[PDB]
Order: structure tokens, then C-alpha cells, then sequence
């Protein structure tokens, strides 16, 4: 009944302003009963509620953040937004947008976000963006494995598909590892028939939005 | 400012078992308590609202109970897709606050990993670095030890591991280990081997390749 | 200073009505598991923290005022009246409010829906020809979707207007999904209207009206309500606190600032 897609830089420098947008599909942001919420979760920490905004102007922000945070609703674009000033490493987090429905019989005003977006990671850092280099993992009792290595990018995340979203069963995209160089690396693998290596096509697609990079590797025997 | 104390922080249970997670707020909150489920890479989902109301699409094996200062989420017969982190959330006063979460892991039968080794691609070697990757696919339980050997000398300090979260259908894990060498050291040695020790292997399994064959 | 309590509320001399699983508002509306309280009276109504609702999901915009008003009146005496509701289906029910094995609804409210393919403009009147004030409880249905609104009420937007000669209230429903409560994303908002002797109730709606079935007889006197988990027992004490009854021989007490009856002063 509603879809919620988050967007925004991914990398913000310390002391600068963090801006995020939530594109709403399926309902109008001008409705009298819904409110729009942001929540965040630092890596390995708990969820922290940021605030809510109603179309009529009523807002409420977490006191931990109220002197730095604002939200707005863009009726023309069917979006709502988060603005967070003077950021530090404590503000590196996955940021989730969400919708709730005013329901004072069962909930405090603006306090029950029940349709969430999948979240977008924001990293607060002085380091620069870096696109990945992408390398193939070529195949060696019936089943062969292959993949692509995505090395040396910053900040997170990369997304990987195999054959543009077509090959999907058997895919494992590993969590990134931070190397001693301060850059990330990960691998994506897929299992396929060995009988398939001589005749069928496999291309991993490694996409990194902060560096605006798309790299295709095709994989095959050494 | 209401503190939500969830317990346990983590639990493991077999498929079909009954699982119970408790939440104790720092003050009485009547029924203003919600339960969320968060599966890896998906949007957090409201499961239970106002202590006991099941949300649309949630299976009836999930039930919420309690009020005041003690609440319980029960999962009556755990399924692999229930692997997730669960959170309680109070809606009693502002700001809404969440429990620190309960990670539910599925216990299943032992599954030995399938092992694959990948040599570095020639394209990367022009960069001055050689990455050697070892894949351990679809195993249970989580321990698997990966030892690298280059011409039978055990390596240490020059590899990193990464493990997937538990699979939502078969409840297994997969693991990649990447051995990184300068190209100069990589060409000075010949035999590259990944050695895997795991409860599902009666003795360790080695996959290897010969550089330049 | 009175500093001790038995920890129990004495059932004399005051008429105590123990709500057990029910709040006073749920008893008023006629939540099925609260229907045992129909027409009951009290000097002190005791609400328990374990009380719960089990009917159509609702809110009451002026909850505290309605509760206080009914508690002071001291009775749930209810008189059914013969409202005529032409061109709508009456006695709608819901699986969120089961009565026995089947769907049901609040006992004191009347869920009206379209009949055939129409929902006319309802315009009905009820004069107060008695010498006491009448309390009317009514509601407004908020559908979760526009499809639900038109399926139930035909009109794309409803309205409920209830008035006397000296009051008027118009409520516009707010359509949209809420989180499921007993399976439902729809809601009812509860309102009230007092009709003085010689006045008249007028109800005008072209959809979404949760109709009254009659009125509660208002009274004046010493009745009230208290939140307490203290058990009741058979004993005598004129002074009741939520912690239990207390002796009233001392000028002050430090048990609770909430008290009922002839009580020492809180210090
Ligand atoms: C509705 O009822 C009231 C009271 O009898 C009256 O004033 C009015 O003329 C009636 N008709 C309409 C359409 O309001």
C-alpha cells in the first residue's frame, strides 16, 4: 500500500550537514493522518528514533538530536527529508525512513512507524570516495563455483548481480572487510553446473553509487 | 528516555521449537508496546502492535502477550525464515525507544562446507597485488577454520575472512577467506592451498592450485 | 499521621463495583465481555490494571472527560429508544468483536451500513420529554481504504452531525490504514452528547455513523471512580485509597493523595 525508497550522499565529511530524502510511492505525503519518520542504527548498535513530521506541520525530534535535526515534506515531489547538521562519526549509521498512521487509541502521537524503507548507510569521514576494481573468480563432482572479487572501494556499499538480476538462485554476496589500507573489499559467488562452463554466459555486475561506477566482468576457465 | 531491556540478547533453537523473548521497560507502559522483526538486508517489519495484535502477513505462530512492565514475544514453531533480529519498542512517551534486540539463530543438522579455491586473475596481478580466495559454501555450524598454505608454509596475518548471515531457507552459512600477497612474493612460490577444518569434515579438506598451470 | 493500610478495599459502607477485566468506558459502550455490567450502579467504580478491550478498535477524543462524567453519574442505567433508520442495514458486526462464535459489535452502538446500493442522508430526531439529562453515546467509522468507504457507505466521504438546541458537532471521518488491531486497520472514534429536559437530539449523516441505541440516565451525587489493584474484602471502612482502606481517626495520612470518602488529609 506504500513504498519507501531512501536516497542521499553516502559519504559526508565531519562537521558538514547530512541530507537524506525518502521517495514515497502509493500514497500522498499530503494526507492528514500519516506521519513520516526517520530512525537510525549505527554499525553494531541499537535502533535510535530521530523524529516524525505530519503534513500539518507538527513535528517531534529526539532530544538527543533536536538541536541539530530538521525534517520536511515535499508535496510537489511526494518526498520527505531529513537534515542533520554538524555531523561526527557518531552519526555514521543506517538511516531508515518510515510511515505511520495516527492511532491515539493504541499509540502516542507519531510513535509507531509501521512501514519502513530498507535503510541507506551514511558514513561520516574525511576520506575520499573510491570506486572498486572488480576481478573474476574463475572455475577450477558435478557443481562448479564462480564469482567476482570487488576490491578497494570506499565507503560502503557495493551491489552485485549476475547477469543483470537474472541469475539469482545460489548467489552469496559476502559482507565487506575493511583492509589495513582503510578501503573495503568483498566477493560475490554463485554455484552452477560444471556441465555449463563450456557453453553458458555469466557476468557479474558490480555497481558502486558513491563512485558512480559500473564494472562488468565475465567469467571463464583460466 | 524509557529504557527497554530485552532478554536474551541472542538465542539458538531448532526448527519446530517454541521460542520466547522477553521485554521489560524501565517503567509501566500499559499496552503501548510493539515488536519488530529485522531480517538481513530487508526493511524492519512491525510484527505485533499494541502488545498482542498480529500484523498483516505475519504467521499465526507469532504471538505477543503481557502488559505493564513485562512483555513476551513467542514464536511457537520456529522456521528457517524466522532467522532475524527482533526488537521491542515502546510507544508510551516520546521519544519512542527500542530494546537492544534479540538475534534468533536456527539450529539444524551438521552440514560440511563445499570448498573452492580461486587463483588471482591476471588482470589484478598488473596492479602489483595477488588475491587468492577460498570459498566455503553452505555449512553448519558456524566454525570453520581456514588455514592457508603456500609451498606448505602456514600463513598468518595476510588473510581476512567474511561470513554470511544464516541462510533464510537452509539455515547454513558460507565463508570466504582472501589471502593477499604482493605479486612479487606470489610469483616466488608455487603451491597455493586452502585447508578447512570443520565439525562436518571427518578430517580437514584441502583445495589447492599450481601457479601458472 | 495514618501510615498503614490493610492493603484491601472494604466493601462497606460504600457500594463498590469492581470492574475486573473492564474499564468503565468499555462497560459503557458494551464491549461483549463487559456486558455483565449493564445497568449497574456504584458509589465507587474500581478499574484494574489488567482490564482490556476486546471489540472494534476505537479511540475516544475526550476520553478523560467522558470517563469522569459517567463515573460521577454513578450508573450505567440505559434505556433503548426507537430510532428509525430508513434505507440502511442495522446491527452490523465484526470479527474483531466476537459475541459467542459469530461476529458482533458494542451492545450500545448500532453499526449502520448501506442497503442495496444506497445510503441516504439520515435525519432523525429524539426529543427529551423527561425531567433528567440524557447521555447519548455515538461514533464515527473511519474506513481503512476508499474502497472500504464506498462499499460500506456509498458516498466517497461521510459526515456525522449531532446537535441539540444548544450544541452541534460535525465529524468528518479520516480514511487510511492503521496498524492491525484484532485484524483491522479501520477505527471508530467515540463522541457524546447530553440532551437536557425539553431539548431534542438530531442526528444527520450521509455515511459512517455509528448510531446510538438510546440514552444513559444521568444522575448527580457522590459517585466516583478509582484505579486500584487492591482486592476487595468484607469489612467496614468509610475511607478508601487505591492502596486499600485506611483508618480515619488521624487528621493526616501519607498513604495516597487519591482518596474516596471521609478521609484524613494527605501530607
Ligand atoms: C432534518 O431534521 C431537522 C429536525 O426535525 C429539521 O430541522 C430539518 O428540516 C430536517 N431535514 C434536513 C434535510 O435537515
Amino acid at each position: 500500500q506504500v513504498q519507501l525508497e531512501e536516497s542521499g550522499p553516502g559519504l559526508v565529511k565531519p562537521s558538514e550537514t547530512l541530507s537524506l530524502t525518502c521517495s514515497v510511492s502509493g500514497v500522498s505525503v499530503t494526507s492528514d493522518i500519516y506521519y513520516w519518520t526517520w530512525i537510525r542504527q549505527p554499525p553494531g548498535k541499537g535502533l535510535e528514533w530521530i523524529g516524525y513530521i505530519f503534513y500539518n506541520g507538527d513535528t517531534n525530534y529526539n532530544p538527543s538530536l533536536k538541536s541539530r535535526v530538521t525534517m520536511s515534506i515535499d508535496t510537489s515531489k511526494n518526498e520527505f527529508s531529513l537534515r542533520l547538521t554538524s555531523v561526527t562519526a557518531a552519526d555514521t549509521a543506517v538511516y531508515f525512513c518510515a510511515r505511520g498512521t495516527e492511532d491515539l487509541g493504541y499509540c502516542s502521537s507519531g510513535s509507531c512507524p509501521n512501514h519502513w524503507g530498507q535503510g541507506t548507510l551514511v558514513t561520516v569521514s574525511s576520506a575520499s570516495t573510491k570506486g572498486p576494481s572488480v576481478f573474476p573468480l574463475a572455475p577450477s563432482g558435478g557443481t562448479a563455483a564462480l564469482g567476482c572479487l570487488v576490491k578497494d572501494y570506499f565507503p560502503e556499499p557495493v551491489t552485485v548481480s549476475w547477469n543483470s538480476g537474472a541469475l539469482t538462485s545460489g548467489v552469496h554476496t559476502f559482507p565487506a572487510v575493511l583492509q589495513s589500507s582503510g578501503l573495503y573489499s568483498l566477493s560475490s559467488v554463485v554455484t552452477v553446473p560444471s556441465s555449463s562452463l563450456g557453453t553458458q554466459t555469466y557476468i557479474c555486475n558490480v555497481n558502486h553509487k558513491p563512485s558512480n561506477t559500473k564494472v562488468d566482468k565475465r567469467v571463464e576457465p583460466k | 528516555d524509557i529504557v527497554m531491556t530485552q532478554s536474551p540478547s541472542s538465542l539458538s533453537a531448532s526448527i519446530g521449537d517454541r521460542v520466547t523473548i522477553t521485554c521489560r521497560p524501565s517503567q509501566n507502559i500499559r499496552s503501548f508496546l510493539n515488536w519488530f522483526q529485522h531480517k538481513p538486508g530487508k526493511a524492519p517489519k512491525l510484527l505485533i502492535y499494541a502488545a498482542s495484535n498480529l500484523q498483516s502477513g505475519v504467521p499465526s505462530r507469532f504471538s505477543g502477550s503481557g502488559s505493564g512492565t513485562e512483555f513476551t514475544l513467542t514464536i511457537r514453531s520456529l522456521q528457517p525464515e524466522d532467522f532475524a533480529t527482533y526488537y521491542c519498542q515502546q510507544s508510551y512517551n516520546t521519544p519512542p525507544t527500542f530494546g537492544q534486540g534479540t538475534k534468533v539463530e536456527i539450529k539444524r543438522t551438521v552440514a560440511a562446507p563445499s570448498v573452492f579455491i580461486f587463483p588471482p586473475s591476471d588482470e589484478q596481478l598488473k596492479s602489483g597485488t595477488a588475491s587468492v580466495v577460498c570459498l566455503l559454501n553452505n555449512f553448519y555450524p558456524r566454525e570453520a577454520k581456514v588455514q592457508w598454505k603456500v609451498d606448505n608454509a602456514l600463513q598468518s596475518g595476510n588473510s581476512q575472512e567474511s561470513v554470511t548471515e544464516q541462510d533464510s531457507k537452509d539455515s547454513t552459512y558460507s565463508l570466504s577467506s582472501t589471502l593477499t600477497l604482493s605479486k612479487a612474493d606470489y610469483e616466488k612460490h608455487k603451491v597455493y592451498a586452502c585447508e578447512v577444518t570443520h565439525q562436518g569434515l571427518s578430517s580437514p579438506v584441502t583445495k589447492s592450485f599450481n601457479r601458472g598451470e | 499521621v495514618q501510615s498503614s493500610s490493610t492493603g484491601k478495599i472494604c466493601n462497606n459502607p460504600h457500594r463498590i463495583l469492581d470492574g475486573i477485566d473492564c474499564t468503565l468506558i468499555d462497560a459503557l459502550l458494551g464491549d461483549p465481555h463487559c456486558d455483565v455490567f449493564q445497568n449497574e450502579t456504584w458509589d465507587l467504580f474500581v478499574e484494574r490494571s489488567k482490564a482490556f478491550s476486546n471489540c472494534y478498535p476505537y479511540d475516544v477524543p475526550d476520553y478523560a472527560s467522558l470517563r469522569s462524567l459517567v463515573a460521577s453519574s454513578g450508573t450505567l442505567e440505559f434505556i433503548t429508544e426507537g430510532f428509525t433508520w430508513t434505507g440502511v442495514t442495522q446491527n452490523g458486526g465484526s470479527n474483531a468483536c466476537k459475541r459467542g462464535p459469530g461476529s458482533g459489535f458494542f451492545s450500545r452502538l448500532n453499526w449502520l451500513t448501506k442497503s442495496g446500493s444506497t445510503y441516504p442522508v439520515l435525519n432523525v430526531t429524539m426529543p427529551n420529554n423527561d425531567n433528567f439529562d440524557k447521555l447519548y453515546i455515538w461514533g464515527v467509522h473511519h474506513p481503512s481504504t476508499n474502497q472500504e468507504q464506498t462499499s460500506l457507505y456509498v458516498q466517497a466521504s461521510g459526515r456525522v452531525t449531532v446537535s441539540t438546541r444548544r450544541s452541534q458537532q460535525t465529524i468528518i471521518p479520516n480514511i487510511g490504514s492503521r496498524p492491525w488491531v484484532r485484524g483491522l486497520s479501520s477505527r471508530i472514534s467515540i463522541y457524546w452528547t447530553i440532551v437536557k429536559p425539553g431539548d431534542v437530539l438530531v442526528i444527520n449523516s450521509n455515511g459512517n455513523l455509528i448510531a446510538p441505541r438510546g440514552y444513559f440516565k444521568m444522575r448527580t451525587g457522590k459517585s466516583s471512580i478509582m484505579r486500584s489493584d487492591a482486592p476487595i474484602d468484607t469489612c467496614i471502612s468509610e475511607c478508601i485509597t487505591p492502596n486499600g482502606s485506611i483508618p480515619n481517626d488521624k487528621p493526616f495520612q501519607n498513604v495516597n493523595k487519591i482518596t474516596y470518602g471521609a478521609c484524613p488529609k494527605y501530607v
